[PDB]
């Protein structure tokens, strides 16, 4: 399956290609394997095992990026200034910093302990055509965060990932990209790992 | 509204952060009459470029004219009042209303009216139906402000004694660029809670952000746990007639950035400081590479060093739309500019690990101002009180000898109270005749 | 509230679509005293049938009596004030309160009280505890309206000069049926934004709905892009003393329906038109198969041809519960009736591809009326101004020679202003003595 | 506010459950001056133990002192007004503010101020900056209440004639324990809707809870369908000067609990009743093992037997934060205590199958009080009217001879009206001089 | 598994039968296949490739129906007037019209570009017992739609589908039915493809 | 995979062990089987077939428990009073009572008929290491409940279950535990089967 972007006027060339990638890349075995991987990753995050996540699920070369895209006119060509702000754009050391901040006993915001619940759906995977150790993964996430009796925030995202197979059998995240769908989130902050 | 702030801005009623009717009153005094931040030249650099900004609760289109000037207009069609523009930024020589098709120029003029000849004839005068224009638009070194009140002082006068402190970074460094787009997020706090925090809250850094200091190893680790003052000295804090104020932490050019940003930033700042010392003197060149935290009255805040520019856009008495930009010095290498832009969001953007700490400070203060008994509790702004000076030989304005201090809170709230008690600029001026004494 | 609308209804303050206190005032004037749409005979056709309707913010049970009449009552128990009925429609000879078990008849009478004999005795007078009744219930050709104010004019008088325009479809076509249930959805706009759009906004069709015209190939494609008037002529617009008004687009019996509906609908309408011309004359028979867009003051709107019936139920100043029914002519084949019912929802129901276009028109207008600076902008209703006539030989009421026009906006807002400035019907009448002059 | 409740508390305007301004007024009269439930000794049993409670819309920290007393303070820092404590319960000898680090003792004293020596010096007087204290704290057999008004009557006097009815369970049974933590859930109803239901709504049980009676086979099945009075008799209802009141259903020690709880509970209660009859007499020993449903004015309710303790914490005019505790007699076997604790939540907690029935009663009553026309409907509290007595030889207070009755509604609303019409306790007393006559 | 509707008083005869259909129709291979199908369909819709969806995923004989059911008393027998309004009841041509409207550059509502995210869960499938080329499919959907900075609408639905196998290997939608669970959606409109 | 709770300061010993259980317990066949089981269970509940659920999906020895945990300081050691209230803690008879209440024609709250939609995700399963007939199951649930035109409540939960294989092939719930993530739900009540 291929999308004709001349007729399908709302579809970006990027999204069209990517759809094709994942369509032809379908593999039943891979689907099961990646589904398990993402369920494990989400469980680990839900119980706030951030160190274990960073050590065992995240590769040293990680780029962990979440953007907020400025809303531009679909017909406004001339204005070429950067349209994306990086809410996250983290390497391993920067994730380490954020993880440390999370577990510090003087993180006042974390007391009483926050509650996280993650819902992962619509998992699609494809082996890279060049680098077969690289797995392209798409998945949708609902993340519910509750704290302080009556604070509830719900996040909605599509994670566009590259994962890498490791000698020994593990699989680690080398890139996560999220184009966050709400330009102005009404969630107090976005201090969650999507 | 007469006694919400006490003499010398020493105390404030907590109710000010929660009262609904007072918010409505602020729209009429504070946001209707003061200078409000719009955009930077660098975000509308070419004719036809526009951005959509908030001025209080209202929205304006800020447009680069064909002659190179900037005009701004309420984002409202003059026919039936539909919002005109939905993009946050772009380039256009005109704006067409999606309801009935009225077309305006980027100069706000009503240019085209469908069925004008056939149905309107002389029943329409397009000259009378231009977009509602913001009457005052001025800049400070590329930073563009607007004001609904034609009687306002010139922006430079409004900045008062604060301008001197801003100049090393804003004027003498060779030009700044504002990096867009801004981070945007809604926080359940009153706009004033953020404004007072940025105007002079050096005191909170070591306590609120203890964990972030430990994790990132910011230069602010020196004041971690509020145990010791910085080895560089207590710093300064200043305030001014029209309410703008700021603190200075000497030498802290890397500000709230983590250790990975420190060596490269410090090297860049130390290098320009040496050049600048020859043009503007040792002290002012040191200010250039120091950390300033401030508020440009009422709701525009900034950090220098860890270069951030903030707008606390009011939504209601307990709701604020928080905008976060980075700024850079124009002559920084492009890689450093990109690193700075990401680092600002990393600390204080929507997913910033510092600013997340602040939410509960701001939000609960505001929510307590709504509660019947709690709203009658006073906030106290007494740190440094009785030791501020005016007319110092080296440092202009009302000045305290610590960036951990409440000098600028007192000036901010003094100006605030003068405005809420006043019907116009003349009355504000009368209420401010002895502002420093 | 005195100068929210100018002379001749020419301009309106944008604030009217956003002001909270004005909404409260409307409940007291507009919704407390005017005729409000309840239901059609065809939805409560049998004794015991009921529907639950809104009258302003209040809810009423509208019930077919055993003697064939219709009565309506506030949906509130007379004991402790619990809501009585939770179904939207049904059949019942009585209504029992789920709290303590008080039982009322479909005539509103309190009939049964648990423990009456044992515990109440003479401490209760059931005759004094009947449901609170709507005192005025009248119909116009099966369409049933209610009014809280016993002093209101008869419904037929209230429709004034508008009734003549409605009669070809509503009276002379052999009877209509309202097809339920209605589509229901909440839209973040003021009720007046919808009311003014339907009362006379022919102007928006070609622009707002340009894409829908291209896609569905509605007969309204003639005015696409607001480039040309219809080849049939500009049409008409009218208004009336009590605020009801409408536009007429000649011949457009298929209205906002797509091409797949046009041949069969046009054939049905052309066939009855030929019959009707003999009974009511050429012009009125043409009105029968024309597109009328109108509002029955204050918040009931309709389209003929693409037969729709709408209620803009107020929730608050920026929130409306929008109801959408189709109507059909009783003698249409049953398949055509079903096709019409689906086609109405397809264009203007909750998932309608036309009405979705309208959301941002309505919602942003309303939200701009809440904003401090923007709320002081005037809406202008000047299209056709200076060219309206009264006492025309052929067309009654105040009449303009274009359905793309603001004649009916002006009459709607004139009546609106007269009501908000008045304490009762007598005062409205005094304020309306020279309504047409 | 003068005529919201009629003479003898006979009728109430439905608007009282929905009016926004009246809610604000209640904060000033009702919640600012009356006794409000805080906690039980058993939830803060050791020095340093604290819980976080609401007093109206405000939040307080309720702390066990080192000397064994209890003090409570507004949960607000005296510096900039941040909320101080975020845990619902705990143990601590002090509370540190997360904003700037001010440290208070469990006695509310400001003990530590970061940078006090270096930056404050004599610009701070810690003695003047202690937490804002609740001036009145009293208990009734372990149940601790607070009051913002120093002029309030002693708690025991405030309970008035209600105390006599409470004593068999609360005083003579050997001590109660409150089992935490409470269930908490937000319900879209006015606090008064719950308060009136618990103060005397025996009438609703058989109707509202018909299905739950059938399913669980509670002893209340006797009144299912409101068909027959209990075989034990109609019971009693009482009210008192300061508004507290309750009903008594004789012998129903298992209350709203299901059949699986009945044998073991009844055996325990019958056994203690026999002992108690010797100390306090037959009638009062029977009260001990009867079902009492009541409200301790304004917003604390209870059931004995099916032992529950409730707080209707106001959020706004149509929103309440509902707290549900179980209580147990201290000498019950520990397994029975656990079974009782779960059974309370099972019937009336957030997932309670009885209380779920009640939501629509409470919520729609409240929402109808917001609607323009419906808000003018009266609620009637006439059940038992004209048959209440005062100064009965056996039963103190104003007393009716049925727990299915509105005696206590009338007393509750009488006290309510006296308070909303009064500026202080002296005025309330004047308004209540002939409360029983 | 069979439901006794005499004892299970809340269950409709329709829902009871349908539950049985899907219980006995379980097939592991089919479950995987249909899960992939619905994930692909949802991805295509999320990137707004409406033309590709209508051409490749929707059969010419499509009936695409979403109803809003009037709330009636569970015990009110006599009132027999139609209880359902068709928010959608579209054939292929009517979907074509809606798709055209979507991609027209003069669709003002689509500028700036709207963001869609779909979460598909609880997939159940059964081959028709008569027409084995027909696959009955049930799935639940959360659809998040974000636009214009702070507008967010979340839709919740159960899609009751019939899909048809095509010569060549494709699978196309022949019927989708949704009984929309909120009588009065608080979402501005329901102009989304469920 | 093992979590080091000394370094991972936010992770409870309970959650750490449990993560390990489910990591090593992964089995592809079991994952498919339990996914089907939970989808069937959720469908049955959505159509309100409570009697069929209690008879066929719930074991006689059931403990059905949902707690609300009081918010305590992460550093406040001394205060040892019970930190959990049982919103549900039901045996079979207590569930029977609740089910009866549900289907009684005089349950006024159930008229007009309420609408339920359940979204089950992140299914993880592991056979018990001692009792192989016992299956440990973790799954996340979004439950949407709509009634009375404009009432909508959304519930979010992680269900920690033990299921038991029955002679004949069935599988029945022996324990469900939910630590409800919102301390003060803003949903009117929690009268739903999670
Ligand atoms: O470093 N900071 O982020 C900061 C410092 C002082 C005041 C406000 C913010
Ligand atoms: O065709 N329409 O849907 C329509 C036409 C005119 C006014 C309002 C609606
Ligand atoms: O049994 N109950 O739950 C109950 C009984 C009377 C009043 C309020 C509640
Ligand atoms: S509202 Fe803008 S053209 Fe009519
Ligand atoms: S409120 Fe209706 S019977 Fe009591
Ligand atoms: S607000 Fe509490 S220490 Fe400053
Ligand atoms: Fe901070
Ligand atoms: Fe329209
Ligand atoms: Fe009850
Ligand atoms: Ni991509
Ligand atoms: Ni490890
Ligand atoms: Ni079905
Ligand atoms: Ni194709
Ligand atoms: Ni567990
Ligand atoms: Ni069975």
């Amino acid at each position: 399956m291929m999308i004709n972007t001349q007729e399908d006027k709302l579809v970006s060339a990027h999204d069209a290609e990517e759809f094709h990638r994942f369509f032809v890349g379908h593999d039943s075995d891979l689907q099961q394997e990646v589904t398990t991987l993402l369920t494990r990753e989400a469980h680990l995050l839900d119980i706030q095992a951030y160190k274990a996540w960073l050590e065992h699920f995240v590769a040293p070369e990680i780029k962990y990026q979440v953007i907020s895209r400025e809303l531009r006119s679909t017909s406004e060509r001339r204005y070429q200034l950067n349209d994306a702000v990086n809410l996250y754009n983290e390497n391993y050391q920067q994730l380490k910093v954020r993880v440390e901040h999370q577990m510090d006993p003087q993180n006042w915001a974390n007391n009483p302990k926050i509650r996280f619940t993650r819902f992962v759906t619509n998992v699609t995977a494809a082996k890279d055509k060049s680098a077969p150790e690289i797995l392209h993964v798409r998945s949708n996430l609902i993340l519910h965060r509750a704290r302080r009796e009556n604070q509830v925030d719900v996040f909605y995202a599509t994670r566009e990932d590259k994962w890498k197979r490791i000698e020994g059998g593990g699989i680690k995240l080398v890139e996560r990209f999220v184009d966050y769908p709400e330009r102005i989130p009404q969630t107090h902050n976005l201090l969650v790992f999507l | 509204y007469q006694n919400l702030v006490s003499e010398a801005g020493l105390t404030q009623k907590l109710l000010i952060h929660g009262d609904k009717e007072l918010f409505q009153h602020e729209l009429k005094t504070i946001f209707a009459r003061n200078w409000l931040f719009l955009t930077h030249d660098s975000l509308i650099p070419s004719p036809g470029d526009y951005v959509k900004a908030k001025m209080g609760v209202d929205e304006v289109i800020v447009s680069r004219q064909n002659d190179g000037s900037v005009r701004a207009f309420l984002n409202v069609c003059r026919h039936r009042g539909k919002t005109l523009v939905h993009a946050e930024a772009g380039n256009a020589k005109g704006f067409v209303c999606g309801y009935h098709g009225w077309g305006y120029g980027s100069n706000g003029e009503l240019q085209s009216v469908p069925f004008e000849k056939e149905l309107y004839g002389d029943a329409i005068k397009k000259k009378c139906l231009g977009l509602k224009e913001v009457p005052r638009i001025e800049s400070f070194h590329g930073f563009i402000y607007g004001c609904f009140d034609a009687e306002a002082p010139p922006l430079i006068d409004y900045l008062g004694d604060a301008a001197w402190y801003l100049e090393p970074t804003f004027k003498y460094s060779g030009g700044l660029e504002l990096v867009g787009p801004p981070g945007k997020v809604v926080v359940k706090a009153n706009w004033k809670s953020f404004a007072e925090n940025f105007v002079g809250d050096g005191y909170h850094v070591g306590w609120t952000h203890a964990a972030a200091l430990r994790a990132g190893q910011s230069v602010f680790s020196s004041i971690a746990g509020n145990a010791k003052l910085p080895p560089e000295g207590a710093g300064l804090q200043m305030t001014s007639k029209y309410g703008s104020g700021m603190g200075v932490f000497w030498g802290y050019y890397s500000g709230n950035f983590s250790a990975d940003m420190i060596p490269d930033l410090m090297a860049f700042g130390a290098a320009k400081q040496e050049k600048l010392a020859k043009e503007i003197g040792d002290v002012r060149a040191r200010i250039y590479r120091s950390f300033l935290n401030g508020t440009i009255f009422p709701n525009n805040s900034f950090l220098t060093g860890s270069a951030a520019f903030r707008v606390w856009n009011p939504i209601d008495e307990n709701t604020t739309e928080v905008w976060t930009y980075a700024f850079v010095e124009k002559d920084m290498p492009e890689d450093l500019k990109r690193r700075v832009a990401d680092a600002v969001q990393r600390s204080i953007g929507p997913a910033g690990f510092w600013e997340s700490d602040d939410n509960e400070n701001m939000e609960t203060m505001s929510q307590n101002g709504k509660k019947y008994q709690s709203s009658n509790i006073d906030q106290i702004a007494s740190l440094g009180f009785g030791k501020d000076v005016y007319g110092d030989e080296c440092y202009p304005g009302v000045v305290g000898k610590s960036a951990i201090g409440e000098t600028s809170y007192r000036g901010f709230y003094r100006a605030y109270q003068a405005h809420i008690s006043s019907s116009n600029w003349a009355e504000f001026e009368n209420a401010s005749r002895n502002w420093h004494i």
